[PDB]
DNA sequence: TGCGAAATTCCATGACA
DNA sequence: ATTGTCATGGAATTTCGCA
DNA sequence: TGCGAAATTCCATGACA
DNA sequence: ATTGTCATGGAATTTCGCA
């Protein structure tokens, strides 16, 4: 825009331009002298190209791309320009790191009853022992009862083969589990479905949504790490006494043990509680109904200070899940098109597929 | 005296020899003098070491404080002996040629039987993988007595495979003609 | 004790048995009727057995091992006991992780003048380029102005070769670099003693100590994955163009590009500023040697609600390197010798061999 | 007129033959026409090529403003000159067999040329090596004209490596034998 | 002597694998 | 015998333009 | 009706690779 | 078409034993 700089140099008042200023020619260029020093004003139609030159010297962000601008020209509301190239730079929106953390995470209810929901995971591979080299973690939600089985594989195969033994004890509502090949094979869908089995599957990478088996794999881990000190690492005949073990210790938050909430009554296991000796199978019962509903539940967490929750069509990026060397960390932006809850959202992305994701494996696409 | 409790007195007994599934040949049957709950297990033989294999997984998850049993090799060994005493259990034994258990239990064990020799003719050598379907049968059949099935005594909850169609348990003309084709 | 609780039963006081209670005797034991229900008191020379068998169950801690003591027997202070196996099992102290954070980071002073410190590190493997993969990373610790060499290993006979090349321009009073093989060697020792350059080494497994050049390496793959985008990973024609641009970047806080810290004038690069055309070199030189020393420095920011700092005489372990499948985290018990600073530590472990480590790297023992 | 600073003027040129160093035969040498400061790349002759690939190590580092040299057939190429225009350097030339560059330049690359020929005698074929202590010798020469070394006057600092040990830089009677008898 | 807007400064977030 | 660092973009705070 | 000590509860820390 | 979890051991807080 040469006549908008036209009537500058003339002397009358354009809004943008402060009119305290001297605005003069000099070697055939818009100039002002600033608090700063002589600055050249370009004129509107040079603008953009002069920001993309600037801002590509070394792909920089807001301040490090107006210092650079700001040595040889001025002109009114830079960053509202730099900006405007910041939110267009493919290369800066899908190799920058987000600077917002997620919303505070949920406190999902715990189930009910025992059986209602089994959280499903594999821990491995694990140095061969017997030819075994994975675990099959089977936790119930409810209870935290535990079941182990060592495999070969995470199979389809070796899950079905273990839960088939499992499932001759009582049937569960659901079965949650991640994304694993295992549990994602038509072949488990159908084994599913024949026993009336809902299967819950996680957002995709994203372990802290199976937390309940998460946190037990670090407590297996534990305690076979204690038992093999010294010892070669033949974890395979421990698994019966890790299981027994775990299912007895004590919740210290909660005062029961996994067993406890399960059976209402100690097994003939050592230092079991004897304070229900005078009550009959049925008050034993109706204490344990009361027992599993006065459970202590936690509540979601205050917020960080600079965190994000999903809005209905915000601009949005998923997380690259094995992101290659010298490659980006982030996908080019989606749109969320359902806000599940405030930590899981339905994604269109730029080739049309919906995915449900978690707010943990999202950033907001930058600069609106 | 105190109420009876589970896990209190666990019942075991073999059945077989079964014609062979997957290499079994016989059912070693747990039944939980309190509740009724039954855990079967297949194993190739009725020997201390087959006994041993099956029940380190049962007291994987339940220990009993008293192991019933006949006078049957596998249970008065010396070794299931020691088995016993390593964990806390109690052996004991019925006089030989008078097996004594209780009303609910040879009860039991007559319902298991029955629904094996049923569920056999026809499918002889397909009864390994039947096991956990039995088993879910004979937990969530209710207890004229007690008022409640074994799952419910045990766990304090109702099961999410309730047994609602209480079939037969007696065998049909077809069932028994079919069943004297196999005796031969 | 059977002597201790033979008074007892009789009805005397002994101190540390509430007088209030009835202790009396059945089925061979002494008993007591508490609050929660009757418990055995069994003789002092039985308790360290119990405590042992109860923790030896799953290995649990405090209030675990209480809970399940607590459903047969009660004594005075049953806690002191549990605490005292607790701290003498030798399986938990080496497997149970931390529950105490390290106290605040230092922020060291910047090095006063260009090439009083060099901060030197390696990025690599990366996809191959002209037969390299990787990066040898100089960054001057006053400036931030980084030198970038391609390399086919990282190698002493490559980081010499470099180090020729570079300081054929200044040489360095010290070179900081973490303890790799190729900073570590003799021949490297012997490179740096024949030009008077002291070598400097971070603790080790702490490369938060390398921070001056870790944080360079975050930046140059930053702009590498940018200039790559859609394109086949060739960084090695890249390298100099990366150098040139993240050394003529500006910080935002300091308002300064490494370049114009080194030599206080910029050279013939897009947006150079001109702000001191007017001023003489001399001018300019004293300008510079005013900016330089009024640069921004941080402080250490406040320690978390549950820290520790070290302490002479202090019982302490250390993280194991690369821990195998199902073995320990933590190596066994040391004492701290020396406090260097708050965050690094002189450690004799059981070898008998001194250690500079980093607190980050140790947890203290547990139960004193 | 605005007062002389670093990277307003880099004068190149050419060092060579020379005897063969790790298969290096020239030396390009580029001086700040301000500070004095210099750098030396040894290339395998003074191509327009070996001039690029050269400069492209100094010019990620410091671009100058103008690079002056005489009419060598390397700096006059088109090539060359493309170079130049890309990096926004403008490129300025001597008349042909009229070397001109400034007093401080002129005496500069003289100490340079004397230095390289001090050293060369009796290691002729080993000068690749000592191109680094060479130049730091060099831009720790103090400048009797501007009371600063290049190094001080390029970084605004002392050095680590002060050359307090003026030395003779004239060939002694030993040196000008050993000379002469490789001048065979 | 104070208003609205632009400019600058602050600073949590996250990655150097 | 040593030790974290700093680009990033919304928010918070200060300064600017005008009166 | 309040003291000192023991017991219980709280809760940051960190790992499920 | 879903969602973090909880053992751990110092510290903070409540309860106990006695008066
Ligand atoms: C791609 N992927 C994983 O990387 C992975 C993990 C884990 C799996 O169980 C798991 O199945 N997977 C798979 C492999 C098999 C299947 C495709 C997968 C499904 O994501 C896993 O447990 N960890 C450990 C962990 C780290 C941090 C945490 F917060 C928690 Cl709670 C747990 C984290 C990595
Ligand atoms: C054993 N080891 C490493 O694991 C390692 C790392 C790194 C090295 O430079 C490095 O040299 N090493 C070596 C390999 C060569 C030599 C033995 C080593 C010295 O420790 C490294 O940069 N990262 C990335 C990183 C992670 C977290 C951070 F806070 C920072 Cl600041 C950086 C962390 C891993
Ligand atoms: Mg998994
Ligand atoms: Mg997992
Ligand atoms: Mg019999
Ligand atoms: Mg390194
Ligand atoms: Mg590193
Ligand atoms: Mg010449
Ligand atoms: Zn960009
Ligand atoms: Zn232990």
């Amino acid at each position: 825009l040469d006549a908008e700089l036209d009537q500058l140099l003339q002397g009358h008042y354009i809004k943008g331009y402060p009119k305290q200023y001297t605005y003069f020619l000099e070697d055939g260029k818009v100039k002002v002298s600033r608090p700063e020093g002589v600055k050249i004003i370009p004129p509107q139609s040079d603008r953009q190209k002069i920001v993309l030159q600037a801002h590509n010297l070394a792909h920089t962000g807001r301040e490090a791309t107006l210092l650079k601008i700001a040595n040889l020209y001025w002109w009114p509301n830079m960053r509202k320009d730099v900006v405007k190239q910041l939110g267009r730079c493919q290369q800066c929106l899908i190799t920058n790191a987000s600077n917002k953390a997620s919303g505070p995470i949920l406190r999902p209810d715990r189930p009910q009853k025992p059986f209602d929901k089994f959280f499903i995971d594999y821990i491995g591979p694990l140095p061969p022992s017997q030819g075994y080299l994975y675990v099959l973690v089977v936790v119930d939600g409810m209870t935290g009862f535990t079941w182990l089985y060592p495999t070969k594989a995470p199979s389809t195969s070796a899950t079905v083969k273990s839960l088939n033994v499992l499932t001759s004890i009582a049937i569960p509502k659901v079965i949650h589990s991640d994304q694993g090949a295992a549990f994602t094979s038509s072949t488990f869908a159908e084994w599913a479905k024949e026993r009336g089995i809902h299967l819950e599957f996680s957002t995709p990478y994203h372990p802290q949504s199976s937390g309940k088996v998460e946190r037990k794999n670090s407590d297996i881990k534990r305690l076979l790490t204690k038992l093999l000190v010294g010892r070669p690492t033949k974890w395979y005949d421990l698994l019966p006494v890790v299981q027994l073990a775990l299912n007895n210790t004590y919740s210290p938050v909660l005062k029961y043990t996994p067993h406890q909430l399960l059976f209402g009554i100690d097994s003939n296991t050592p230092f079991a509680n004897q304070d229900t000796l005078d009550l009959t199978r049925e008050e034993e019962l109706s204490l344990l109904q009361e027992i599993r509903t006065s459970l202590y539940h936690p509540s979601t967490p205050p917020a960080s200070s600079r965190s994000w929750s999903p809005v209905v069509g915000q601009l949005v990026q998923e997380r690259v899940a094995r992101p290659a060397s010298l490659r980006p960390r982030w996908h080019k932006p989606s749109t969320v098109l359902k806000v599940l809850n405030p930590r899981t959202v339905v994604i269109l992305d730029h080739l049309g597929n919906n995915r449900t994701v978690s707010i943990d494996n999202l950033k907001p696409t930058s600069h609106q | 005296d105190r109420p009876q409790k589970p896990f209190d007195k666990f019942f075991i007994d073999y059945i077989g020899p079964l014609p062979p599934s997957q290499g079994y040949l016989y059912v070693l049957v747990v039944v939980d003098g309190m509740t009724g709950f039954t855990w079967l297990y297949p194993t190739k033989a009725p020997s201390t070491s087959a006994t041993v294999k099956s029940l380190n997984v049962l007291t994987s998850i339940a220990i009993p404080k008293v192991i019933h049993s006949d006078q049957g090799a596998a249970f008065t060994s010396s070794t299931f002996a020691e088995w016993a005493k390593e964990r806390g259990i109690h052996l004991e034994f019925s006089t030989p040629y008078h097996p004594q258990s209780s009303g609910k239990v040879e009860r039991k064990n007559s319902d298991i039987k029955r629904l094996l020799t049923k569920l056999l003719v026809g499918r002889p050598t397909k009864w390994y993988d039947l096991l956990p379907v039995v088993q879910l049968a004979l937990n969530n059949t209710y207890s004229p007595v007690l008022k409640y099935t074994p799952h419910q005594l045990l766990f304090g909850i109702d099961s999410n495979t309730p047994f609602a169609n209480q079939d037969t348990l007696d065998l049909t003309r077809e069932e028994e003609l079919s069943l004297l084709q196999e005796i031969r």
